[PDB]
């Protein structure tokens, strides 16, 4: 069971990033995926999670204006792009596949893809 | 946890500290609710004119406005109606008194619709064995007038009003009994005069 | 068991039980259907009604209700009462005596991915009209017409499982002989109101043992 | 809706010493999970319904609380037991992690 | 059974002892259905299941 | 008292569940024994 | 009794005094059933039980 993400990225301020997760070894639906950032404090945030059998999302109240979930049934693969970037972003975003059962918990992380803005 | 737009407007509306099922809709003291009601008739499954007991079904639409029932629909994700169980929520007592049994409670309670603007509308299904006195003299070559009474036993004239909404009832989608014949069906509101 | 215990008691903490199991709002759930017949009680040709024993499979899906068995000790199987769980509202549109309800005392069945299994028990007294111009060597067609009452198409949507009705575990008569029983399904729009509810029929086609 | 506060900071302790870390809330909870990141790599699942354990975990460590005060609880310290615990709830929305105790030798 | 009463009728208290063993016994009424074979009549013998 | 002592401690809500079947794993078969005792044939209604 | 209700379904208030002396009267209708000994109809007498 292995999540693969993409690689670091340095991007000016003001304009929007993609960053993608894609999950290989188990079967990618009737999972669910979480979306976590971790500033340089350690002190680490919750932004949002996707169903990728629907497509239903639900957003973090801090986040609603910002960020836009996708997914592709095609190569199992979701896509998650940030807009308004300033200096206060500058993370490290996670994405995490657990099971969408009463544990609610994050089963597998990925390696974590750098933002540096 | 996540839950629906339904969830989040079902714990905002029926509320504990906003909301009370015994306390009518009034705005201030003294001002009538007009409700409406217009009843739709399915069968004549049986005349007993022995016991004098005729058995419908029948499915009497009334509605009325509750602006405790308010909800901007644009915050909600887009509901435009709601479905919410009848016990819990505010509803005028409207019964037959001329039926055969003691039975002047309310019929089984199926949940009810009330809309974006607090329109609330509830047709609740009920078999009632009605009590009509039977015309005999001619037979079997009889004509026969049965009536249906309804009427709120808890609130009155002072504190709700009930107005009639088709002069005839509606015949739409009625099965034929094949024993007997309706050849119209009128109905009228009575109100007594130096009788509030 | 211990772990059955902690799951059960995770379940239902908070659940309101007036709110529609769908993870969107504008997904309708689907339910499928179908009922048995234990026995034919009576059908008095004299006040005609049809008394039955029918049972009422109703299987559908809830979000909510789904739980990873890996973590409860390899339970996958939940018994709950049906006083707990969102249960739809199927009710027979022509009946004659007594109450529309069925009765809701039985327990529910939860599968892992949330397929919630009730098996309601109830006597019916449907109201068909039945046709005496042949007696005793009459064949006579009988309909009971169950479906949704307060739900629209676009929120409960029916489906038959089978294309007939079950008679696997039937109690024979001796007076009536059930020859077929097929199930079907419409989509009708009535004159009260400005939307679509489904509905499904079940026919009976039976003959007197003359 | 409900902010975790962890206790203490910064804490640290010698091989075969009993060890223990609190978790508040403002409000109270019943069920609440733990987290465990080491140096370097990514988090793993180690804590769920505030007693249980995940599969590759040693039978040592032991949560335990309720109400509005939880706590994890280390027997026997362990030598490669140096990384970082988190604490969180999914019970109110939205879901808030909390701050994060580093456990050093 | 010919009507739809299934379950017992009062619910009445039951026995545990300390090895686990639990006993009880409610009295309950049961309308049940069986077939008539009338072919002799009235000298009759009657299998009701 | 004894008996109140007793009734709290062996029916308590932390600890049992009139919603589970008594079995320590799973498959196993709660084997449950029982007999008839009839009073009294009150209607043979045929 | 004809019936399956053995319990009173009426259960008014009943009376506790200063001795600690508790007093109950329920008020009831009772479908009991008892046999008939028809032989010397109608000059007859009925026991019942
Ligand atoms: C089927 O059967 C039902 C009932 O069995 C019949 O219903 C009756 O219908 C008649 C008219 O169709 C009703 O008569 C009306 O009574 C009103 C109230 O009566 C007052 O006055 C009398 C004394 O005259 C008192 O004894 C009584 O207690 C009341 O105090 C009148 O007000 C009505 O008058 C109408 O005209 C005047 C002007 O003249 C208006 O000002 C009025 O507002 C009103 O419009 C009228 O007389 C009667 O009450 C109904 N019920 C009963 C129980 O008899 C159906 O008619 C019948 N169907 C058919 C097709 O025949
Ligand atoms: C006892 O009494 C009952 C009712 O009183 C009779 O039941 C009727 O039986 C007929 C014959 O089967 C039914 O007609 C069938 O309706 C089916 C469903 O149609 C609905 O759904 C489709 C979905 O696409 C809609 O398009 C449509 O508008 C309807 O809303 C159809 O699937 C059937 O088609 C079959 O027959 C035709 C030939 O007529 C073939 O061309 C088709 O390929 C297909 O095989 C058919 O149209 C009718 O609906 C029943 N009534 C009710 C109320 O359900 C019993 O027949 C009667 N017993 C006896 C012995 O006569
Ligand atoms: C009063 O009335 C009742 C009601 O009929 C009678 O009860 C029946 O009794 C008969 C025999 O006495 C039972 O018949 C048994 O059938 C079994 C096979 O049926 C099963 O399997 C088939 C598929 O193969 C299914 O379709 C069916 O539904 C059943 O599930 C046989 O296995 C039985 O054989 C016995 O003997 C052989 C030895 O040859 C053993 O190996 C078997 O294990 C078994 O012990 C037997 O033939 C019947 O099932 C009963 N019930 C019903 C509802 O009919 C009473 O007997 C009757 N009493 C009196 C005094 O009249
Ligand atoms: C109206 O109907 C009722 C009921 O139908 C009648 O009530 C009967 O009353 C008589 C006496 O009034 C009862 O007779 C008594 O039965 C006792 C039962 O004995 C049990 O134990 C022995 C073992 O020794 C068993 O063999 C037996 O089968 C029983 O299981 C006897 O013990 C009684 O003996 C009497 O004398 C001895 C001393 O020698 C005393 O110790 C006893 O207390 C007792 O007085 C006696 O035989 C009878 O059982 C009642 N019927 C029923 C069904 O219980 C009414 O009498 C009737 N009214 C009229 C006017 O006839
Ligand atoms: C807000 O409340 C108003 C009434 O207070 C609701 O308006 C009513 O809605 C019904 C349902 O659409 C209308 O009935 C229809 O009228 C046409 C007229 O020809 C008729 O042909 C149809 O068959 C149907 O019966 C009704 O006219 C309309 N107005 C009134 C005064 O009753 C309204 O639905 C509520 N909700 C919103 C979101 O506005
Ligand atoms: C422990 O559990 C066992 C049952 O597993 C109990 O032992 C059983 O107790 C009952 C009631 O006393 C016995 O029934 C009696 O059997 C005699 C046999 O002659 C019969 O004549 C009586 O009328 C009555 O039915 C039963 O035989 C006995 N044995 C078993 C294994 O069932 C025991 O009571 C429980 N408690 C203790 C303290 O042992
Ligand atoms: C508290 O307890 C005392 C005694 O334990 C009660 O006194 C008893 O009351 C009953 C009924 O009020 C008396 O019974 C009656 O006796 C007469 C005697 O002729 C009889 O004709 C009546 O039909 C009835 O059976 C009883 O004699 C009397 N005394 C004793 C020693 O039992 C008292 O009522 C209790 N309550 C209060 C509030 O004091
Ligand atoms: C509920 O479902 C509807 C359609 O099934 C969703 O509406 C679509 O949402 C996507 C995601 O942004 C849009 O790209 C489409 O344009 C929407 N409309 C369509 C397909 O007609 C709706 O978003 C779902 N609800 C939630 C909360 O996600
Ligand atoms: C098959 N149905 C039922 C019978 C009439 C035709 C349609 C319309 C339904 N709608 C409804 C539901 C709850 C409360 C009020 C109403 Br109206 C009720
Ligand atoms: C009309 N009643 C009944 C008949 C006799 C006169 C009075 C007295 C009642 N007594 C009573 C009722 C309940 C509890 C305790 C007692 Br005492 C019984
Ligand atoms: C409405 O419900 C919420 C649910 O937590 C409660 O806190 C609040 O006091 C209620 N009343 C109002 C007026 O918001
Ligand atoms: C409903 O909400 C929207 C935004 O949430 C707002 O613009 C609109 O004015 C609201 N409707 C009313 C009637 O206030
Ligand atoms: C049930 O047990 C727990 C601990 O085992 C105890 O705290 C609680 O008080 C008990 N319940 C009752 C009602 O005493």
């Amino acid at each position: 069971v292995q999540l693969q993400q993409s690689g670091p990225e340095l991007v000016r301020p003001g304009v929007s990033v993609k960053i993608s997760c894609k999950g290989s070894g188990y079967t990618f639906t009737d999972y669910a995926l979480y979306w976590v950032r971790q500033s340089h404090a350690k002190s680490l945030e919750w932004i949002g999670v996707i169903n990728p059998y629907s497509g239903n999302t639900n957003y973090n109240q801090k986040f609603k204006g910002k960020a836009t979930m996708t997914v592709d049934k095609s190569s199992s693969t979701a896509y998650m792009e940030l807009a308004r970037l300033t200096s206060d972003d500058s993370a490290i975003y996670y994405c995490a596949s657990g099971y969408d059962g009463y544990p609610y918990t994050m089963d597998y992380w990925g390696p974590g893809a750098s933002v540096t803005v | 946890r996540v839950a629906n737009a339904e969830e989040k407007l079902m714990d905002d509306l029926l509320n504990k500290t906003r909301y009370n099922n015994l306390i009518r809709p009034a705005t201030s003291s003294s001002q009538l609710i007009s409700i409406k009601l217009q009843l739709s008739l399915a069968q004549l499954i049986s005349v007993n004119e022995r016991e004098q007991i005729m058995t419908t079904n029948v499915w009497l639409k009334q509605e009325w406005t509750d602006y405790r029932l308010t909800w901007n629909s644009s915050r909600y994700e887009g509901v435009n109606i709601l479905r919410i169980p009848a016990k819990r929520i505010w509803l005028p007592d409207i019964v037959l008194y001329n039926n055969a049994d003691g039975t002047y409670e309310v019929s089984v309670y199926t949940n009810l619709i009330v809309r974006s603007n607090g329109s609330v509308l509830w047709l609740p299904p009920a078999i009632y064995k009605s009590a009509c006195k039977i015309e005999v003299k001619y037979f079997p070559f009889d004509q026969q007038n049965c009536t249906l009474k309804f009427r709120s036993w808890t609130y009155d004239h002072t504190e709700i009003d009930m107005v009639l909404m088709t002069p005839t009832a509606s015949m739409d989608d009625f099965t034929p009994s094949g024993e007997w014949d309706i050849v119209a069906l009128p109905g009228r509101r009575t109100v007594n005069p130096q009788d509030p | 068991s211990e772990a059955e215990h902690r799951l059960f008691e995770r379940l239902f903490e908070d659940y309101n039980e007036i709110i529609r199991p769908v993870a969107n709002v504008s997904d309708p759930v689907i339910i499928h259907f179908e009922v048995s017949m234990s026995q034919l009680v009576k059908v008095d040709e004299v006040n005609q009604i049809m008394e039955t024993n029918l049972w009422l499979k109703q299987i559908w899906n809830d979000y909510k209700l789904k739980w990873n068995p890996s973590d409860y000790g390899g339970a996958e199987f939940m018994r709950v009462p049906a006083q707990k769980i969102w249960k739809p509202d199927i009710v027979l549109y022509n009946n004659a005596v007594g109450d529309f309800q069925v009765d809701d005392k039985t327990k529910a069945l939860l599968k892992y991915t949330g397929e919630v299994t009730w098996i309601p028990p109830a006597i019916f007294k449907s109201s068909c009209k039945i046709d005496v111009t042949y007696f005793p060597f009459d064949y006579q067609n009988c309909t009971m017409k169950f479906g949704s009452w307060s739900y629209d198409k676009a929120k409960i949507d029916l489906v038959l499982i089978g294309s007939s009705m079950n008679l696997k575990d039937y109690w024979e008569s001796g007076e009536w002989a059930i020859i077929k029983a097929p199930g079907y399904k419409h989509d009708i729009k009535y004159n009260c109101c400005e939307e679509i509810y489904p509905d499904i029929t079940y026919s009976l086609y039976i003959r007197r043992l003359p | 809706q409900i902010v975790l506060t962890q206790s203490p900071a910064i804490m640290s302790a010698s091989p075969g010493e009993k060890v223990t870390m609190t978790c508040s809330a403002s409000s109270s909870m019943t069920y609440m999970h733990w987290y465990q990141q080491k140096s370097g790599t990514s988090p793993k699942r180690w804590i769920y319904d505030t007693s249980q354990l995940a599969s590759g975990v040693p039978a040592r460590f032991r949560g335990s609380g309720s109400g509005t005060s939880f706590s994890l609880t280390i027997s026997s310290m362990e030598a490669e037991d140096a990384a970082t615990y988190y604490c969180q709830q999914w019970s109110s929305n939205p879901l808030t992690f909390g701050g994060g105790t580093k456990l050093e030798l």
